[PDB]
């Protein structure tokens, strides 16, 4: 089942965080990050797509975010409102979609 | 379970092949796992699902909500009035409106998308061509009465009645009546003909001579500049302050007195 | 009358459903009261006649007379060889045609309608986008080798060679050799190319220097007649009477007894 | 032989018509002598081949080897994934390509072609309109980026970014970022726009007024040049040497020796 | 059945005459009005649609005739050469067609 | 059976030759004559079209070749790089295709 874990799950105030995903389905045709518990346009960060080698920013980009070809992100420059959950929204070569979650927490 | 050829629930209903079942009347499923929910309803293949009046799937995994509306292929979706879906991830959300190609969705009041990866959200609008898609759509047609052929084009809201032929041309907020031509083009105000940008600029070259009179609103070449034929030789005149030659023969409007001082 | 499926009154002829007949050679119906009358022709779904040779009726109440003819969706028309109806309301008068949206009707050689209720009567001509149908068409490309994007365009019959790009253009009948752009523009005569009306004018912006040169058809800038660079020198001093200033500081070309006579 | 109505040698497969086989998972064949070779492939009509996993063949002798495939109408293949013909006699070598009309071909990544005997081999590019075709295709469009519109036009190899709209235009190679307007028009340099040839002229009208200063790259109308206003008047006054008006009623500039000389 | 019925039957030579229309279907897409017995394209006075609510004249058009949103039409300013037959075309919104006619003269 | 017959075989090096064509299929859409043995597209001479009765050179095309109705081929003027073999291409209405093949010689 298609899973996603954080490193570190509790994370300083200027460091990293790594957002991992296991189970990758195969014959995939893109994803994104989203912010929050819901596929929502308004709260996309960045995407990329495989046929082209392409990652484009969405409208929630603060420039802080990379993206990783094995769909994997990474935060730096962590800020107290930064905390929360994140989604991953994955699409098949068939076009059948599948979801994840993921969780965080920032302490000072 | 073995293959079936019978008459489903509904009068004058047909089912054909595996595990198919027709709730309407005058219905017909064919193939594996079809359903026809709804009167005089077609759903023909794999898996389709036909559940609006007189609407028709017919290939791979189809669905047809609205009525008289057609999906035709792999995995469309028709859900208004006379929506047509043809080819593939086709989706069409407006009444009267066109998807063709691939991954396109249409959600606007007569509007047509032919190609790959557009969105058109006006009214009266049209997309001819490429963008791209990755969970949400990046490049969208968003103005009314609006038409865009060719590659990552966007027109935002409250923009209306502009036209784009070209690549990479994004049109801001409160733009009206704009044309744009070629690739890499910017357009900035309304009431405006593009042909390039402020890094780099096109010429316009094979253009006929205009005429050259006080109310005439034609274009001017460079050998009527470099001539110079149908000016108005007053106005030059006196814009340019110029001593006449005829003038100067025969000592016109000369001042006496200074003259007569230096020499 | 229950289901039937067995062979038709054709050789080698299939009927499956209710109520149908195959009277063609190799020959199937598919679906509810369906008619394929000719040989190799193919009539699925709800009421569907295939009156062709090789002849193709996919969907609801569609029709395809015309030799290697393909109807698609609801209520189609396709009448000649080698044409084709996808959609909804759409009919194809002409040899090689294509029709193909919501209520398109063609009828010339090699013509190609897409969207939503134009008419294209015109031979190698070509219609992209939306027009209006109230019992008549009231747009129609009447001309040859023309073609119109956008909304509500009209071209008569007899002007050829014209491309429209825009909306509410009439062309009228004389006119050949033309090209329109914007929304809201006029043609008014043979080999021109317009960007506006006699109401609203637009400016054309972004564009590069021109060379000023005897034989130059290139577009003149305004920093160019701000300048002034590259004019002929001796064509603007001999059309604006000009006294040159080195013949000024030497007495040249002075008639002596006028000056004498003042002084 | 008779019609038969029954199970294929596959699992829950489905043979409905005149010598059908279905040899693969969850596959139909129906109608006259159809074959499904491969997992949830569907054969609807007369001689349809199904090779590829959910690929849909319906109509006429049609062929889908890709994957996710579809062939409607009459002769159309399509090989690729995600690819579609749609209409008579369409092929589709390209990935997410469509084709859609009367003999066109597409070989190119998302690339369309619409209406009649185009050929396109390039790169996110587009066609619509009408060519040739006797046996080879005349008219391809073989660059990248690269959209046209109309009657027989030609780009080359190693043209990219480039526009057509209109008949009879023909790009050679080495030409990059350049439109092209009109019937009979002709492009021979990159970063240019073309409104004719150099045998017909067309003219610019319905133009507006553009800023007269040092950086101004507008265009101007001829009412500007017969007017004169805005202009550098000390440049215009530099380049063609002019005796100032209120320089000549004093004596400025003059020598005097000279002038005492000749009186 | 749908049927067109005339106030008045006889008209003056400068009232006003109204057809009016009994049985009209319901779902329509449009309708048009002619002149004669036959649906002809060169004797088209007027049309509608509804989903625009866009009225739009046509060949035979003096500008004497007012079209009704229920499918009524009016006709001032009556001169002699305006006696005889009208025919009504009316859609539906399943592309079918259907036809109606009615009859009007003018004495002095 | 369609055949290709070559006049005169023998050929001289300054007269002509003839390629006519027996078993004409009916009811075709176009033809177009190739150099060699097989249908490549850089060696087509010359194509026609019946539909807009169109004759199109190809890019083998030395200007001396002249299609004819009844889709037979004359060159004239030949030299001694033009002998061997030729391929004759046909398209039916129904889109399928049929070939053919002749041969000549020449001598000085």
């Amino acid at each position: 089942k298609l899973t996603i874990e954080s490193t570190p799950f509790n994370v300083a105030e200027g460091k990293e965080v790594l957002l991992l995903v296991h189970n990758l389905p195969q014959h995939l045709f893109g994803y994104s990050w989203y912010k929050g518990e819901r596929v929502d346009g308004n709260r996309q960060i960045i995407g990329y797509v495989i046929g082209t080698q392409q990652a484009t920013p969405g409208p929630a980009y603060s420039g802080r975010e990379i993206i990783y070809p094995n769909a994997s992100l990474l935060i730096q420059n962590i800020i107290q409102n930064d905390t929360g959950f994140y989604t991953l929204h994955v699409i098949k070569s068939d076009l059948v979609n599948e979801e994840a979650t993921g969780q965080f927490r920032v302490y000072p | 379970s073995a293959p079936v050829f019978q008459a489903g629930t509904g009068t004058d209903s047909t089912v054909a092949g595996v595990n198919n079942e027709a709730n309407g009347e005058k219905s017909s499923a064919f193939g594996y796992e079809n359903k026809a929910k709804e009167k005089l309803s077609s759903a023909f293949g794999y898996k389709n699902i036909a559940n609006g009046i007189e609407g028709s799937a017919f290939g791979i995994s189809n669905l047809a909500k609205g009525q008289y509306s057609s999906a035709f292929g792999f995995r469309n979706v028709a859900n208004k009035r006379h929506s047509s879906a043809f080819g593939s991830g086709n989706e069409a959300n407006g009444e009267q409106s066109s998807a063709f190609g691939f991954k396109n969705t249409v959600s606007g009041f007569n509007s047509s998308a032919f190609g790959s990866q557009y969105e058109v959200t006006g009214n009266f609008s049209g997309a001819f061509g490429m963008g791209e898609f990755n969970g949400q759509y990046q490049y969208k047609n968003e103005g009314n009465n609006s038409y865009m052929i060719g590659n990552k084009n966007k027109i935002a809201s409250g923009s209306n009645d502009n036209f784009i032929l070209g690549n990479n041309v994004h049109i801001g907020g409160g733009i009206n009546n704009s044309v744009a031509l070629g690739n890499n083009s910017t357009v900035s105000a309304s009431n405006t003909v593009s042909v390039g940008s402020s890094t780099l600029k096109r010429k316009i070259v094979n253009v006929g001579d205009g005429a050259i009179s006080a109310n005439s609103s034609d274009a001017v070449t460079g050998r009527q500049l470099y001539s110079g034929n149908g000016i108005d030789t007053a106005a030059w005149q006196n814009k340019l302050n110029v001593t006449r030659k005829n003038d100067y023969k025969d000592a016109n409007d000369i001042d006496v007195n200074k003259w007569k001082a230096k020499l």
